[PDB]
């Protein structure tokens, strides 16, 4: 059904990296991996082909193996310019054409990293009298740019509604980004607290609003 | 030396048409299968159709299943995308590749597919309170929810550019509707609440909408 | 008398490694360090084994295999190994006992705008096992639609040309391999080293 990356990777100039992908035996387990490479604002550029083939003109820094139901993308000497999106993909026994994993973003690290500041505000008096309702979380101050964004309603994890930005390089060289959650009035009302769950680097930094 | 150059994307309504062209060149195009792969906008990739090399067989995602019909004219070494009954979860970038042992080998750069309805419209704007929520140390966070506008940009700008210290506009978020939306945000000092005030001044030159809004601690 | 590990080694023409070879080395006296002796190979690696302790061993059978790789795949040539050539072409088992043998061989086997008449397995559903050898040639279906014996979108032929050019890297040049693996059986050892 669905292959599984881990949302970020990081390393220093010079080092390596690993980037896994995660599926079944009949989607890796029986069938040929893929890897991209997407540099922000280009097209996806192929890296790895049948597993650990590579095309004419990628280097022999990039690797690719599999395990039973994940693969795995190795990149040695890493440089600013592997600064990239990177994508697994292969294809499913019941399905005709093939599936892409969400993507690992990989920033090779210029600074220390830096934890989010995060602050979220419920709506205001004025949105609740014009009949609509939107928590807004922002989220800044972080590197490198890579968050995940999870929204909880009484601790249940809420779907629908969320809107979150692409993080965006601030003056300081570190990143922000924002999440809205759509609500109607009594969807607000019919709930003890809200969380905006920002996960940066596998730390969560956790805010909580509550009717009043 | 292969080349794959898109044309054809742009601004379309919901249940609107458009046709996407893909021109090839540096390879043998008949040679080879060809297929469509989409980006959202923040997203990651989507397979969306794919066609042998003779043009005889077809493969779709379901997500496109009797809307979309991908075609190519082998004496023009150009593959085409019909794209009908649009809805706005087709909006993407559109890229078209050729296929190679498995994979996509090579990729043009794209082609924006944006279907939206929105027109010019002015933000909705709300203050955001101060709140014990939004305070730490001595310092407390304020700020205005600019809601609902089409098309960029806003500016924004605090008590009409006399504080600048603290201030944290955050770029917008295009939302499925099509519109924008954004925040700004200050710190200030929680002692300033209530004896210092503080205003959000917001301008949407595209609707002539500018908007003042006092943003103040909460009474009950 | 001697084994005929000459003929295997200075053969004219080698195997592809998907369609890799295999002689059957038995009732003969096998100098090994006739062979671990000449500088002549880049890699000479034993495993469960010494290559002098050797001629001092006997064994039901040795089989010698054979076959053409890429210089950077010769390390798959391992027990505990993956890789295209690992899981797709020639599997060593993990326990292993034997040596593994090879050489750069740019000077036979490469061609100015290419050999590709050195072939490799690209495309398997599973992984071979220990000493499995597969020369099919079936359409290799990716995903759910059948290929019905047609190249395609999602069906390819599972074997590519590695089209071997002079002025490759070292790692993509050819290398000739020989993979001597020694059979104990309850039964009479009939190759024997020098000393025994
Ligand atoms: C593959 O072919 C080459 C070339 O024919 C073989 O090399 C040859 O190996 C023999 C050893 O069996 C060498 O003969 C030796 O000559 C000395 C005289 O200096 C003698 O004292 C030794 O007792 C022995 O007879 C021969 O010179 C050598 N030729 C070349 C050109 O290197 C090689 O052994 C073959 N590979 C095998 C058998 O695995």
């Amino acid at each position: 059904s669905v292959l599984t990356q881990p949302p970020s990777a990081s390393g220093t100039p010079g080092q390596s990296v690993s980037i896994s992908c995660s599926g079944t035996y009949s989607n890796i387990g029986s069938n040929p991996v893929n890897w991209y490479q997407q540099v922000p604002g280009t097209a996806p550029k192929l890296l790895i082909y049948a597993n650990d083939q590579r095309p004419s003109g990628v280097p022999d820094r990039f690797s690719g193996s599999k395990s039973a139901t994940s693969a795995f993308l190795a990149i040695g000497g890493l440089q600013s310019e592997d600064d990239a999106d990177y994508y697994c993909s292969t294809w499913d026994d019941s399905l005709p054409g093939p599936l892409f994993g969400g993507g690992t973003k990989l920033t090779v690290l210029g600074q220390p990293k830096a934890n989010p500041t995060v602050t979220l505000f419920p709506p205001s008096s004025e949105e609740l009298q014009a009949n609509k309702a939107t928590l807004v979380c922002l989220i800044s101050d972080f590197y490198p740019g890579a968050v995940t964004v999870a929204w909880k309603a009484d601790g249940s994890p809420v779907k629908a509604g969320v809107e979150t930005t692409k993080p965006s390089k601030q003056s300081n060289n570190k990143y922000a980004a924002s999440s809205y959650l759509s609500l109607t009035p009594e969807q607000w009302k019919s709930h003890r607290s809200y969380s905006c769950q920002v996960t940066h680097e596998g730390s969560t930094v956790e805010k909580t609003v509550a009717p009043t | 030396e292969v080349q794959l150059l898109e044309s054809g994307g742009g601004l379309v309504q919901p249940g609107g048409s458009l046709r996407l062209s893909c021109a090839a060149s540096g390879f043998t195009f008949s040679r080879f299968a060809m297929t469509w792969v989409r980006q959202a906008p923040g997203k990651g990739l989507e397979w969306v159709s794919a066609i042998s090399g003779s043009g005889g067989s077809t493969y779709y995602a379901d997500s496109v299943k009797g809307r979309f019909t991908i075609s190519r004219d082998n004496s023009k070494n150009t593959l085409y995308l019909q794209m009908n009954s649009l809805r706005a979860e087709d909006t993407a970038v559109y890229y078209c590749a050729k296929v190679g042992w498995g994979a996509f080998d090579i990729w043009g750069q794209g082609t924006m597919v944006t279907v939206s309805s929105a027109s010019t419209k002015g933000p909705s704007v709300f203050p955001l309170a101060p709140s014990s929520k939004s305070t730490s140390g001595g310092t407390a966070a304020l700020g205005c929810l600019v809601k609902d506008y089409f098309p960029e940009p806003v500016t924004v700008s605090w008590n009409s550019g006399a504080l600048t210290s603290g201030v944290h506009t955050f770029p917008a978020v295009l939302q499925s509707s099509g519109l924008y939306s954004l925040s700004s945000v200050v710190t200030v000092p929680s002692s300033s609440l209530g004896t210092q005030t503080y205003i959000c001044n917001v301008n949407h030159k595209p609707s002539n909408t500018k908007v003042d809004k006092k943003v103040e601690p909460k009474s009950c | 008398n001697l084994c005929p590990f000459g003929e295997v080694f200075n053969a004219t023409r080698f195997a592809s490694v998907y369609a890799w070879n295999r002689k059957r080395i038995s009732n003969c006296v096998a100098d090994y360090s006739v062979l671990y002796n000449s500088a002549s190979f880049s890699t000479f690696k034993c495993y469960g084994v010494s290559p002098t302790k050797l001629n001092d061993l006997c064994f039901t059978n040795v089989y010698a295999d054979s076959f053409v790789i890429r210089g950077d795949e010769v390390r798959q040539i391992a027990p505990g190994q993956t890789g295209k050539i690992a899981d797709y072409n020639y599997k060593l088992p993990d326990d292993f006992t034997g040596c593994v043998i090879a050489w750069n061989s740019n000077n036979l086997d490469s061609k100015v705008g290419g050999n590709y008449n050195y072939l490799y397995r690209l495309f398997r559903k599973s992984n071979l096992k220990p000493f499995e050898r597969d020369i099919s040639t079936e359409i290799y279906q990716a995903g759910s639609t059948p290929c019905n014996g047609v190249e395609g979108f999602n069906c390819y032929f599972p074997l590519q040309s590695y089209g071997f050019q002079p002025t490759n890297g070292v790692g993509y040049q050819p290398y000739r391999v020989v993979v001597l693996s020694f059979e104990l059986l309850h039964a009479p050892a009939t190759v024997c080293g020098p000393g025994s």
